[PDB]
C-alpha cells in the first residue's frame, strides 16, 4: 500500500505499472486480509479502457471468498462496498464484469463471488437488468448455476444482501413468469430464502409477492 | 489635473464595463472580494450614483473633444454601463431592486421617477432634431427604458402612463432608423400586450403600411399615415410588417390552444364569443396586410405562410363546430358573419395576392391552396352538419 | 331504493358472490358509491376495498372515477376550511394501499387508470388530475410494468402545465379570460407536505422523480425562454421536490446523496451546476443528519485529484 501511494505520486511509465498489476495479481492470493481491499482499491483505479477485460478475468479467477476466514467479516463488507462505490462512480466496469462471467461458459466450476455481484449489479445500475436476466437465465438453463451455489450464497454473504433485499425480489418475479421449471425453482428458492434470513419487512414483500403469483398467476 | 484628461477618463469607465460584462458572464468577478454578492451590490449601487450624477448633472451636449469623441462620449458610455448594470441586477439581485434604488414606497413609484428621468432625457434627444440622430444613444434608451418597464405592474397606473407616452412618442415622432423603430416598437408591444390584445394596434399598423406602400393593382391611393409617425418607406416596408405578423402569429398560437382546450372539454360561450371577437379583428388585420405591395424578399412568403395560419385555424375552428353541432344543435350567428367575411373579402383577395406574387418572376403557395382547398372541404361538412348553406356567401 | 348507513358492507358482500352483468354490477357500485357522502372515514377503506374486489367482475373505471371525484372535492373543501388533517391522510394512505393490492392482481385495472388519467390525449390540461390522483400514481410506480409509463407521463403533462402558463404570463388577453389552475408543480408540493406522515410507499417513486427530471432536461446546451424555462423550472422542480423531501424523510437520504455525488463526479463533461446548487442549499439547511450520512463524501474526496479544477472549487 505505502509503494503503491508512492508509485501513483511518482513521474513513471505505465508499462512498468502493469508488470507490477501482474506482480501483485499473482501476489494475490498471499496477502494479509485487512489491505485487500485497498489493494484492489489501487487495481481499479489503475484500470483503463482496453485491458480491464483481462484483469478481471484474472481477478475473477483469483478471488475466492471461501478462503477468507470477526475472522473475515468487517473487510469482506468493505471490501464490498469499494467494489460497490468503483462501478457506481463509473460504468464499464460492470459491462466487462458481466461479459467475463458471461464468457465464463466452459466453467462449470463457478465460484460464489459472481452471483453476489450480479444482484450487486442488478441493484445498481439498471439499464442492463434484461442483459442480467437473459443471461441468468441462459446459465440455468445451461446448468452451470444450481442451488448448493445458492444455499452456501445465502448461508455466508447474505449480510451484503440485506440492503439489497429488494433487488431479489423484482428479479425472482421476472423468474416465475418464465417456462422451464429449473428456473421457476430457482426463483422459489429465492423467495424462500429471502423470507428465511432476511427481517419482517422482506418476509411480508415476500408472502405479498407470492399472494400476487397465486391470484393472478 | 486629471479632469483635464479625457482619454484616462473613459478608460475608468471601460474598466467598469470590464467589471461588469465579467458579472453579467459569470456569477461574479476577478478582482478581490469578488466572489460575496453583497460587496459587489454595494459597489454597484454607488457606481450607478455616479454615473447618474454624471449623465444628470452634465448633458450629452458637452462633447468638445472631437468628431469620433462623439461615439465614445464619456455621456455614452455612462449610459450603456447603467444599461448593463439594471440586466445584470435585474438578472440576480431581483430580490433587493427596491433597497437598490433605494440609495437613488414601492418599487413603482421609484421606476416611475427614474422612468421620468429617462424617457426626458430621450425626450430632449429627439427635440434635439439632431440629424446626426445618435441612434446609438436612442437604442441604449430605448434598451434599457424597455428593461426597466418589467418591474411595473401590467395593472399600475404608471404602467399605464408609460404605454400612453409611448403610443404618444410612436404618433408624434418618425425619425428614419429602422433599428430605432424596431426596438420602439418591441418595447410598445411588451406593454401593449401586457395591457390588453394587440389586435388594434396591429389593424392599425397594418392600415399605415397599406398607405405608405400602396397596393398591388397600384390603382388604390391610400395613405392612413395618421395612425402613427414611426412609419418609413425604408423601415414599415421591409422591416414592422415583420414584427407586426410575429405578434399576429403569436395571438394565433394562443387561440389554437383555445380550440384546444374547448376541444377537450367536452366557461364555453363567452370563450369562444371573445375568440371570434379577436379573430375578426385579425381578419380586417389581414385584408389591411394582403392588399400591399410588399418586397420580394422573406416580407411575401411570411405573409403568404400567415394567410396559411389563418386558414389552418378557420379550419380548426369549423372543425370544433362540426364537434359541438350534434350536442347543441345550429351555428352561432357571429361564426356566420365570420365565415361570411371570410369568403367574401378573404379568398377571393386571397387568390388575386396568389396571382400577383406568381405573375412576377416554392412551398408556401402550394401550402396555402392546400389550405384554402381543406377550408373550403370542412366549410362542406359544416354546411352539411350544421343544417345551414354556408356556400350561399361563397362564389 | 335506500340503503342503512351501517348495512352497506353487507349489502356489497352479497353482491360479492353473485353471478351478475355488466348493469348489475353497475348499479350496485352506483349505489354503493353515492352512499359515500353519509359515511364515517374508518368505514370507507373495507367499503372500497370490497368494492374493487367487485370491480373485478367487469366494473371497474366508475369505482377509480367516482373515488377520484370524491377525494379530489374532499381535499378541495379541506384546503378551504383552512383558507382532523392527520385522520385524512391515515385514509388517503390506506386507500391507496389497497388500490395498489389490486393493480397488483389486475394488469389492465391500471391500464384504464392510466387511460382516465392521460393529459395528452392531444396536449390539452384535464382537470381529472389532484394531489391525490398523483399520490396514487407514484404509490403505483414501484410496480415494475407501469413504472417508467407512469414517469413518462407525469413529466410530459408538466411540461404542458409550464408551457401553458408561460403562455398565459406572456398574454394579458387570455389572463383576462382564464381562471388560474392549481398547477401540476403546487400539486405536487401539496402532495410532499401530505407525505410527511406515513407515506413511505411513495418517496421511493419521489426520489426517482426528481432525478429524472433533472437529469432529462438540465442544461447541456452550454458545457431563449420557450426552450429553457421549461427546462429550467423541471429541473428546478426536482431541486424543490428533493430539497423538501431531505429536509423530512430519514431514510432516503445517502442515496439522494450519493445519487448526486455519482451523477456529479464521473461525467466531467456536461452540465451539473444545478446539482451543485442543489446540494449547496441542502447541506446548508441541515448539516448535522450528514453526520451520520458521512462516509459517501470521504469516498467522494478519492476521486478529487482526477476531476476537473473549477468544479472542485464549487
Amino acid at each position: 500500500v505505502p509503494i503503491l501511494d508512492v508509485l501513483s505520486s511518482l513521474r513513471l511509465d505505465p508499462n512498468f505499472l502493469l508488470k507490477v498489476r501482474q506482480l501483485v495479481m499473482d501476489k494475490l492470493s498471499s496477502i494479509r486480509l485487512e489491505d485487500l481491499p485497498v489493494i484492489i482499491k489501487f487495481i481499479l483505479h489503475s484500470v483503463t479502457a482496453m485491458d480491464t477485460l483481462e484483469v478481471i478475468s484474472e481477478l475473477r479467477e483469483k478471488l475466492d471468498l471461501q478462503h477468507c476466514v470477526s475472522s473475515g467479516q468487517s473487510c469482506i463488507i468493505l471490501l464490498f462496498d469499494v467494489i460497490k462505490s468503483a462501478i457506481r462512480y463509473e460504468k464499464t466496469i460492470s459491462e466487462a464484469w458481466i461479459k467475463a462471467i458471461e464468457n465464463t461458459a466452459s466453467v462449470s466450476e463457478h465460484k460464489v463471488f459472481d452471483l453476489v455481484m450480479l444482484f450487486i449489479i442488478y441493484s445498481t445500475n439498471t439499464q442492463t437488468k434484461k442483459y442480467i436476466d437473459r443471461v441468468l437465465r441462459n446459465k440455468i438453463r445451461s446448468g452451470c448455476i444450481q442451488e448448493q451455489l445458492l444455499q452456501s450464497t445465502f448461508s455466508v454473504h447474505y449480510l451484503v444482501l440485506k440492503d439489497m433485499c429488494s433487488s431479489i425480489l423484482s428479479l425472482a418475479q421476472s423468474l416465475l413468469h418464465s417456462l422451464d421449471q429449473s428456473i421457476i425453482s430457482f426463483g422459489s428458492l429465492l423467495y424462500k430464502y429471502a423470507f428465511k434470513f432476511f427481517d419482517t419487512y422482506c418476509q411480508q414483500e415476500v408472502v405479498g409477492a407470492l399472494v400476487t403469483h397465486i391470484c393472478s398467476g | 489635473v486629471l479632469r483635464s484628461s479625457n482619454e484616462f477618463m473613459r478608460y475608468a469607465v471601460n474598466v467598469a464595463l470590464q467589471k461588469v460584462q465579467q458579472l453579467k458572464e459569470t456569477g461574479h468577478v476577478s478582482g478581490p472580494d469578488g466572489q460575496n454578492p453583497e460587496k459587489i451590490f454595494q459597489n454597484l449601487c454607488d457606481l450607478t450614483r455616479v454615473l447618474l450624477w454624471r449623465y444628470t448633472s452634465i448633458p450629452t451636449s458637452v462633447e468638445e473633444s472631437g468628431k469620433k469623441e462623439k461615439g465614445k462620449s464619456i455621456s455614452l458610455l455612462c449610459l450603456e454601463g447603467l444599461q448593463k448594470i439594471f440586466s445584470a441586477v435585474q438578472q440576480f439581485y431581483q430580490p433587493k431592486i427596491q433597497q437598490f434604488l433605494r440609495a437613488l414606497v414601492s418599487v413603482t413609484q421609484r421606476t416611475a421617477f427614474q422612468i421620468r428621468q429617462f424617457q426626458r432625457s430621450l425626450l430632449n434627444l429627439l427635440s434635439s432634431q439632431e440629424e446626426d440622430f445618435n441612434s446609438k444613444e436612442a437604442l441604449l434608451l430605448v434598451t434599457v427604458l424597455t428593461s426597466l418597464s418589467k418591474l411595473l405592474e401590467p395593472s399600475s397606473p404608471q404602467f399605464v402612463q408609460m404605454l400612453s407616452w409611448t403610443s404618444k412618442i410612436c404618433k408624434e415622432n418618425s425619425r428614419e432608423d429602422a433599428l430605432f423603430c424596431k426596438s420602439l416598437m418591441n418595447l410598445l408591444f411588451s406593454l401593449h400586450v401586457s395591457y390588453k390584445s394587440p389586435v388594434i394596434l396591429l389593424r392599425d399598423l397594418s392600415q399605415d403600411i397599406h398607405g405608405h406602400l400602396g397596393d398591388i393593382d397600384q390603382d388604390v391611393e391610400v395613405e392612413k399615415t395618421n395612425h402613427f409617425a414611426i412609419v418609413n418607406l425604408r423601415t414599415a416596408a421591409p422591416t414592422v410588417c415583420l414584427l407586426v405578423l410575429s405578434q399576429a402569429e403569436k395571438v394565433l398560437e394562443e387561440v389554437d390552444w383555445l380550440i384546444t382546450k374547448l376541444k377537450g372539454q367536452v366557461p364555453n360561450q363567452p370563450v369562444e364569443k371573445a375568440i371570434i371577437m379577436q379573430l375578426g379583428t385579425l381578419l380586417t388585420f389581414f385584408h389591411e396586410l394582403v392588399q400591399t405591395a410588399l418586397p420580394s424578399g422573406s416580407c411575401v412568403d411570411t405573409l403568404l405562410k400567415d394567410l396559411c395560419k389563418m386558414y389552418t385555424t378557420l379550419t380548426a375552428l369549423v372543425r370544433y363546430y362540426l364537434q359541438v353541432c350534434q350536442s347543441s344543435g345550429g351555428i352561432p350567428k357571429n361564426m356566420e358573419k365570420l365565415v361570411k367575411l371570410s369568403g367574401s373579402h378573404l379568398t377571393p383577395l386571397c387568390y388575386s395576392f396568389i396571382s400577383y406574387v406568381q405573375n412576377k418572376s416554392t412551398k408556401p403557395i402550394p401550402n396555402l391552396i392546400f389550405a384554402i382547398e381543406q377550408y373550403e372541404k370542412f366549410l362542406i361538412h359544416l354546411s352539411k352538419k350544421s343544417k345551414v348553406s354556408l356556400m350561399q356567401h361563397m362564389k | 331504493g335506500r340503503w342503512d348507513q351501517q348495512y352497506v358492507i353487507q349489502l356489497t358482500s352479497m353482491f360479492k358472490d353473485v353471478p351478475l352483468t355488466a348493469e348489475e354490477v353497475e348499479f350496485v357500485v352506483e349505489k354503493a358509491l353515492s352512499m359515500f357522502s353519509k359515511m364515517n372515514l374508518q368505514e370507507i377503506p373495507p367499503l372500497v376495498y370490497q368494492l374493487l374486489v367487485l370491480s373485478s367482475k367487469g366494473s371497474r373505471k366508475s369505482v377509480l372515477e367516482g373515488i377520484i371525484a370524491f377525494f379530489s372535492a374532499l381535499d378541495k373543501q379541506h384546503n378551504e376550511e383552512q383558507s382532523p388533517s392527520g385522520e385524512l391522510r391515515h385514509v388517503e394512505g390506506t386507500i391507496i394501499l389497497h388500490i395498489v393490492f389490486a393493480i397488483k392482481l389486475d394488469y389492465e385495472l391500471g391500464r384504464e387508470l392510466v387511460k382516465h388519467l392521460k393529459v395528452g390525449q392531444q396536449g390539452d390540461s384535464n382537470n381529472n388530475l389532484s394531489p391525490f390522483s398523483i399520490a396514487l400514481l407514484l404509490s403505483v410506480t414501484r410496480i415494475q410494468r407501469f413504472q417508467d409509463q407512469v414517469l413518462d407521463l407525469l413529466k410530459t403533462s408538466v411540461v404542458k402545465s409550464f408551457k401553458d402558463l408561460q403562455l398565459l404570463q406572456g398574454s394579458k388577453f387570455l389572463q383576462n379570460l382564464v381562471p388560474h389552475r392549481s398547477y401540476v408543480s403546487t400539486m405536487i408540493l401539496e402532495v410532499v407536505k401530505n407525505s410527511v406522515h406515513s407515506w413511505d410507499h411513495v418517496t421511493q417513486g419521489l426520489v426517482e422523480l426528481g432525478f429524472i427530471l433533472m437529469d432529462s432536461y438540465g442544461p447541456k446546451k452550454v458545457l431563449p425562454s420557450l426552450s429553457r424555462m421549461p427546462n429550467q423550472h423541471a429541473c428546478k422542480l426536482g431541486a424543490n421536490i428533493l430539497l423538501e423531501t431531505f429536509k423530512i424523510h430519514e431514510m432516503i437520504r445517502q442515496e439522494i446523496l450519493e445519487q448526486v455525488l455519482n451523477r456529479v463526479v464521473t461525467r466531467a463533461s456536461s452540465p451539473i451546476s444545478h446539482f451543485l446548487d442543489l446540494l449547496s442549499n441542502i447541506v446548508m439547511y441541515a448539516p448535522l443528519v450528514l453526520q451520520s450520512c458521512s462516509s459517501k463524501v470521504t469516498e467522494a474526496f478519492d476521486y478529487l485529484s482526477f476531476l476537473p479544477l473549477q468544479t472542485v472549487q464549487r
